[PDB]
RNA sequence: GUAUGUCUAAAUGCUCUUAUUUACUAACAAAAU
């Protein structure tokens, strides 16, 4: 074999870990998207 | 369904249900190269899932010449060594719960 | 490096160890002859 | 230790030994090693053919 | 790792490795514990009969299971797996025995008549008392007093090729030191060694192995030798290549080194007959030749062919045959999920053509005006196991526009009638 | 064809080939990877036809 | 005895429950497990010069290094991770972070990419 | 395209090196690749290829071959033993940190006959020096104690090369033999016995 | 396989015959990653059924019972198809269909 | 459980040692951390046991800090270790008995 | 090299290293000598003139061996042990010239 | 005596060395030149 | 195939958290329509 990181955890090149760290982006995106139209909203009416 | 582990997933019948779901994933998803976005609509199946699947037929009790082992802290006899098959069971019967299972029940 | 060639063999003699060998089992007691 | 040599036959004799089923308890001969290591049940179980196959 | 009171030997803690290694049994030790384990059962049940636990019935019926089910009961057929064989045995017997005796009687438990299933058993152990007491006895042996020179053996398929090599370096070494005076003659061992290597290296490749410095007779005994070698190497190459074609128990790596020897030699036989072509002309005389060629011209009035012309900058559908060869260059690589750096760079270029379409074409253009000399072509050859068939390897620049020439003159062939009606698998069909 | 076209066809086919550690220069008989090539080997065909025919 | 062996013997008194409670009981007191730079064998990514000695170590060279945890994680609920290596030459404690922003890593006072 | 400094570079890495080897060399040169390293050094580098212009009579024959074996210019070239694409072209015709940086990693590379088991041999060796010397401190220190200085553990049943003697050959008992030596031997070792005093 | 000669492998024998060893082998490489290849502990289920019920989802042409035929009188002379050889496998009269009739003929 | 540690840290090796310590009175005072307040410790023989650690690892610390590259800074580092080292055996032969 | 235990400790040390090397290359028969002149430096003269005893036995035909041994005896004043060795290298080889020259 | 050889192949130590790394042809190649170009010209004219 | 080596003088109970893993190992193997 050839690179040994690959088959780790911690490795964040490693696919999961990628993945996961999309989907906590999604989540806190979605999140962040929802309170920044508030937000703006609120703008707005002041 | 019946030779495999289907019934033990505790699901009513088998009508919209999947593998490997997650969600989408493809705007990040320029780091692979000619894997045109997706690279296999069909689910890949990883064999350690696999023979958890077929489990109930790939360990059973009909077998010509298993030496049957009883697996560890669990009533799950293998019929000679499997070798996914074992690693899938404990992650299941993680943590004592067989004993867990059994005394909940009896409580 | 170690990965090395080398310069001659060897044959020294110690005590028998007295280990029954598979091939060393009796086999072909007979010994033929020539008819002379 | 020096015994693990003899134990296979030590087991087929004593096997070879096995009561019968119209049979409650068989006596049998024994050899043993005074040290205690082994024991070997030493009869060989013979038979009237006929009479066994009844 | 501790013996249960039943024979079921299993460890303690998780071993370390170091532990693990120390502690594997083998195949003697397992299988004294396995028959030590039956012997418990069928005594076992003796015992429980004799206690009130259990009806006599019941007892030879548990004798009976035990005798069948050895080989569920207890794994003596995982360390000895002829054992196998007493096992099938012992259930085709049950599985008469049990057609017999529950004829008008119906299915279930509590046949006894063990009988002829203890006699097989007992016939089986016949045999282990002989292989134990070699095998058990030997380890005892090794207990108490651990061998001391063991000799390895090269009738072993590992092992063979090193063996022989060395074998061969030593011939060489006596036959020089034969040859001639020398003072401090280990020193110069090493340089002839060094120097043989470089010669089979040269012969493997097809390089010719000529070094000024070498006298004569030395050289001479060296390159005698390497030939011994290669007809050696030559003759196991092509023996492998029959095992493969048969179907005969060929190690992986074996066929690997088979596939790449083969293939170095076909590539030796292959310069060779250029060298010979070289040497004595074209195998076609030119008479010949000439005849031929007027055939051909004939042919073509016959048919009336305009010749294909260079592509112009303002051709029709230049664009359109450029980006058929761009997508056919993808089609090597959009199914593989995995790409070299070559493939990569490709990838690259194919792309770049993709975006700026006029630019690339000019410089294909270019490349088919001026470009007389090409980068050099390696060649795998692939392993479809009865025969091997090479793979040429074009380097990705030059590479496409192979391609695009490709697509074109068979394009201009088909507007133009060049091959007939009768060359069939250029046609679509 | 074009004659600049078949002199870097002819050029084309005539390289150095690779393998591992030997290499050698193709000065003779066509390489069937190259990807032209195949149209080559068809064009040569005819002739043979041509011949066989009459 | 054998890398897959079904189960491990068990002593004939052995409350599984109670095992546990007793072992967490002796984990503080333990020495391992109650520590951090918990050992790793890992290829080095970013192929960098270890800032002492000037030792360049390439990409996927090979270590026994140490993964930390860093309690300061990234966003919220994804881990990143000190990973501790030394230079050939120099005993130098080079290490790197793990920041999953980029799908890449950060030189953590250790060396240089280049 | 390639730079001077690289060529330099990748030359003396071929010397270094072989041939016949090029991925060390390709990776020695950041930016360029073994197939291209192998063809580069193929052109331009290797000194016995004949680079440089030569005579009228040459150029003819030169010409004389492409008319005689249409533009199959390789073959050309190997028969002139020039190389190819200056031949052709004969026939035709009638940053700065990176540099720094990849030359100081060349340099290191080039000079260095090491890895891993190289490296650390000699690096455990020092080690075990080092520690030797520790401990002929601590025993200095200790000196007005007394003090025995630490044996290397056996491993299995060895020999302690100070005492025992190891395997003594003979002197082989000769014909003119004189008792002087056993004398001579004594008075030699009375001197040591001094030494050690001081 | 099948595809290019869709017709013309019913005649020959030898072709069917490899097809039943190849798929067979090909089925021992499943079992061998189980590290078993016991006959009941792999009932076609776990081979046939698609992916999208667990399995492994092959497409056999091995439950063919095969032509055998009088072999001193097939190389010589002439042929009839008499006497069925086995095909693959036990089965549980579970006729696993086979690929061949799902394929257009090529006349 | 990899690379040993996680074995000899695994719940059954645990158990085993916990066991052992109950019933015979085998502990291993490598295996667990010293303790950094004494007179938490009424008995003498664990006292004792401890001061032995300590000994060991003043004389470990010792064995390495004579290395030849003598100028890096964990050497330096471990001179402060050691006399802490040492302040904490000196604390260990208390005078309680 | 202050102390006699440390220089017994290094000299022990010298001794396994040079009986390493030999185990390997037992006929290398450079070793040897080097091994003989350190042991001369010592100042032990029968493990010196043992050393060279074992050289000889393993290469017997090796002048150079013989010759430096002749050397080592004749130099710590030992003319009669020498006189000796070199008859025996005469007897054992009569045929090299150097012997009999020295 | 014999040379000390250096392998293009291989460099145990890694020693660095100061680069230590027939024309006629047959009647054919001229004649069935002669042949074709002839050939050629006839064709044209 | 879960590497390895040197180094060794002779606070008590309590409970609460889980639909997971700071998990570790890579010796093993590597393809498309």
């Amino acid at each position: 074999s050839g690179d040994l990181n690959l088959l780790k955890s911690w490795n964040p090149k490693l696919m999961k870990n990628r993945k996961k760290v999309w989907e906590t982006e999604q989540d806190l995106i979605t999140e962040q998207q929802k309170l920044n139209t508030r937000l703006k909203e609120i703008e707005k009416e002041r | 369904l019946e030779h495999t582990l289907f019934k033990g997933t505790g699901f009513n019948s088998w009508e919209g249900l999947f593998w490997e779901k997650a969600s989408g994933f493809e705007d990040s998803m320029q780091f692979k190269k000619l894997t045109h976005a997706q690279r296999t609509g069909l689910s890949q199946i990883p064999n350690r899932r696999f023979t958890l699947w077929w489990s109930p037929t790939i360990n059973r009790a009909n077998v010509y010449v298993g030496f049957l082992v009883q697996l560890d802290l669990t009533g799950i006899f293998l019929h000679g060594k499997i070798p996914t098959l074992k690693i899938s069971l404990i992650q299941i019967f993680r943590a004592h719960l067989w004993q867990k299972i059994h005394e909940s029940i009896v409580f | 490096p170690q990965l090395e060639a080398r310069s001659g063999a060897k044959a020294a003699a110690y005590t028998p160890t007295g280990i029954e060998h598979a091939r060393l089992l009796p086999g072909h007691t007979t010994l033929k002859y020539r008819k002379f | 230790l020096g015994a693990l040599k003899y134990l296979p036959h030590a087991i087929l004799k004593l096997l070879e030994n096995m009561p019968h089923p119209w049979e409650q308890a068989k006596e049998v001969k024994v050899l043993y090693h005074t040290s205690g290591a082994i024991t070997f049940v030493n009869e060989t179980p013979r038979v009237i053919e006929p009479v066994y196959t009844a | 790792l501790h013996l249960d009171y039943n024979f079921n030997l299993k460890p303690t803690k998780t071993l370390t490795t170091k532990e693990r290694k120390k502690s594997r049994l083998g195949n003697s030790f397992h299988l004294m514990r396995e028959l030590l384990k039956m012997m418990k059962l069928i005594v076992d049940t003796h015992v429980q009969f004799r206690l009130g636990n259990v009806d006599a019935f019941q007892l030879a019926d548990g004798i009976h299971y035990i005798l069948n089910h050895i080989g569920q009961l207890t794994g003596i057929y995982r360390y000895k797996y002829k054992v196998m064989h007493q096992i099938r045995a012992c259930k085709d017997l049950k599985h008469i025995i049990y057609y017999k005796f529950n004829k008008n009687l119906g299915k279930g438990p509590g046949c006894g008549f063990w009988q002829p299933a203890w006699r097989v058993w007992l016939n089986f152990l016949r045999g282990t008392i002989p292989l134990l007491e070699r095998y058990i006895g030997n380890l005892i042996t090794r207990q108490f007093e651990g061998r001391s020179n063991e000799i390895v053996k090269t009738t072993t398929k590992q092992r063979l090729d090193a063996y022989y090599d060395l074998e061969l370096r030593n011939s060489v070494m006596d036959d020089i030191l034969e040859m001639m005076p020398e003072s401090i003659r280990q020193k110069k061992a090493r340089t002839i060694l060094q120097h043989l290597s470089e010669a089979w290296r040269c012969w493997k490749a097809n390089i010719p192995w000529d070094v000024p410095g070498m006298p004569a007779p030395i050289k001479k005994i060296i390159e005698r030798y390497i030939k011994s070698k290669a007809d050696a190497w030559v003759s196991a190459a092509h023996y492998n290549r029959e095992r493969i074609k048969r179907g005969a128990h060929v190690e992986k790596t074996m066929v690997k080194k088979n596939l790449g020897r083969l293939t170095r030699l076909w590539i030796k036989n292959e310069q060779e007959r250029q060298r010979q072509i070289q040497k004595n002309g074209p195998e076609i005389t030119p008479e010949e030749a000439t005849t031929i060629f007027s055939v051909m011209v004939e042919w073509l009035e016959s048919r009336s062919f305009s010749p294909i012309p260079f592509p112009p900058l303002t051709y029709k559908n230049d664009t359109k045959i450029l980006v058929l060869a761009l997508e056919d260059l993808k089609d090597v690589y959009a199914s593989k999920v995995r790409l070299n750096a070559s493939e990569r760079e490709e990838l690259a270029l194919i792309e770049e053509a993709y975006d700026n379409p006029h630019d690339t074409l000019n410089r294909i253009k270019k490349y088919l005006l001026t470009q007389r000399v090409f980068k050099p072509v390696d060649i795998t050859m692939m392993e479809n196991y009865q025969n091997i068939s090479p793979v040429y390897s074009v380097d990705p620049l030059e590479k496409i526009t192979d391609a695009y020439l490709d697509q074109y003159l068979w394009y201009e062939a088909d507007q133009r009638k060049l091959f007939p009606n009768w060359i069939k698998p250029s046609d679509s069909e | 064809v074009d004659p600049n076209i078949a002199d870097y066809i002819t050029a084309k086919n005539n390289v150095v080939i690779n393998f591992k550690d030997m290499s050698h220069v193709n000065k003779y008989g066509l390489i069937r990877g190259l990807k032209f090539a195949s149209f080559i080997f068809q064009y040569y065909g005819l002739v043979i036809d041509l011949l066989l025919l009459g | 005895s054998e890398r897959k062996a079904i189960n491990k013997y068990y002593p004939p008194d052995y409350n599984p429950l109670e095992a546990e409670k007793l072992s967490r009981k002796m984990a503080k007191k333990l020495k391992t497990m109650n520590k951090s730079h918990a050992s790793i064998r890992l290829m080095t990514p970013f192929s960098m010069r270890c800032l002492e000695c000037n030792e360049y170590i390439p990409k996927s060279r090979k270590f026994n290094g140490k993964k930390e945890l860093l309690k300061e994680k990234y966003l919220d609920s994804i881990k990143i991770y000190r990973l501790t290596i030394s230079c050939p030459r120099c005993a130098n404690s080079i290490a790197f972070r793990t920041d999953p922003g980029n799908s890449d890593y950060v030189m953590e006072v250790g060396g240089v990419r280049n | 395209v390639w730079t001077n400094v690289e060529d330099q570079i990748l030359k003396a890495a071929v010397q270094k090196y072989g041939t016949h080897q090029w991925s060390k060399v390709a990776s020695l040169l950041q930016k360029k690749t073994a197939r291209q390293s192998e063809l580069r050094w193929n052109e331009y580098l290797n000194p016995k290829l004949n680079f440089t212009e030569f005579s009228k009579e040459e150029d003819a024959q030169l010409l004389d071959l492409a008319r005689e074996l249409p533009n199959q210019w390789r073959t050309i070239a190997d028969m002139m033993a020039r190389p190819a694409q200056v031949c052709v072209e004969r026939y035709n015709r009638l940053l700065e940190d990176e540099e720094k940086e990849m030359l100081a990693e060349a340099r290191a590379r080039l000079l260095n006959t090491q890895g891993k088991k190289a490296t650390r041999k000699i690096r455990e060796r020092m080690l075990e020096e080092s520690k030797r010397i520790a401990e002929l401190q601590k025993r200095r220190e200790l000196k007005q104690a007394g003090i025995n200085v630490a044996i290397k553990k056996p491993k299995k049943k060895y020999g302690t090369d100070i005492d025992y003697n190891e395997d003594i050959v003979y002197e082989q008992a000769p014909m003119p033999g004189i008792y002087d030596t056993s004398t001579e031997d004594r008075q030699i070792k009375k001197k040591f016995e001094q030494f050690e005093r001081k | 396989l099948f595809t290019y000669f869709r017709e013309a492998i019913v005649a020959t024998e030898p072709l069917l015959d490899i097809l039943v060893k190849g798929e067979t082998r090909i089925q021992n490489r499943v079992k061998l990653g189980l590290n078993s290849k016991m006959p009941t502990r792999f009932p076609p289920a776990v081979f046939y059924t698609p992916k999208e019920l667990g399995g492994l989802g092959m497409i056999s042409a091995s439950h063919i019972l095969i032509p055998a035929s009088d072999l001193s009188w097939s190389k010589q002379t002439d042929t009839g198809i008499t006497h069925f050889r086995a095909g693959m496998t036990h089965e549980d009269e579970k006729l696993i269909p086979t690929i061949f009739r799902y394929i257009t003929t090529w006349e | 459980m990899s690379r040993n540690v996680d074995k000899a840290n695994s719940v059954l090796v645990r158990f085993q040692e916990q066991q052992a310590e109950s019933a015979g009175g085998y502990k291993d005072y490598s295996r667990y951390q010293r303790p950094r307040n004494v007179s938490k410790v009424k008995s003498i023989k664990e006292a004792n046991e401890w001061k032995r650690q300590v000994s060991k690892e003043i004389k470990q610390k010792s064995t390495r800090i004579y290395d030849p590259s003598l100028n890096e800074m964990q050497i330096a580092e471990l001179n402060d270790e050691l006399n802490n080292l040492f302040k904490e055996w000196k604390r260990w032969q208390w005078h309680i008995d | 090299i202050l102390d006699l235990e440390e220089l017994r400790e290094y000299q022990r040390r010298k001794r396994t290293e040079y009986e390493g090397y030999l185990k390997r290359n037992r006929l290398d028969m450079g070793q040897w000598i080097r091994y003989a002149q350190f042991e001369i430096e010592q100042h032990d003269m029968r493990r010196a003139r043992s050393i060279f005893e074992r050289a000889l036995l393993v290469d017997s035909s090796f002048i150079p061996l013989w010759i430096r041994y002749i050397d080592a005896e004749l130099k710590v004043k030992c003319i009669n042990h020498a006189r000796n060795l070199m008859n025996r290298a005469i007897s054992t080889l009569p045929r090299v010239d150097k012997l009999w020259y020295k | 005596k014999i040379p000390a050889a250096v392998s293009n192949w291989k460099n145990p130590n890694g020693y660095t060395v100061a680069l230590e790394r027939n024309n006629t042809i047959n009647d054919g190649f001229m004649k069935l030149s002669e042949a074709l170009e002839n050939a050629d010209k006839k064709a044209r004219q």
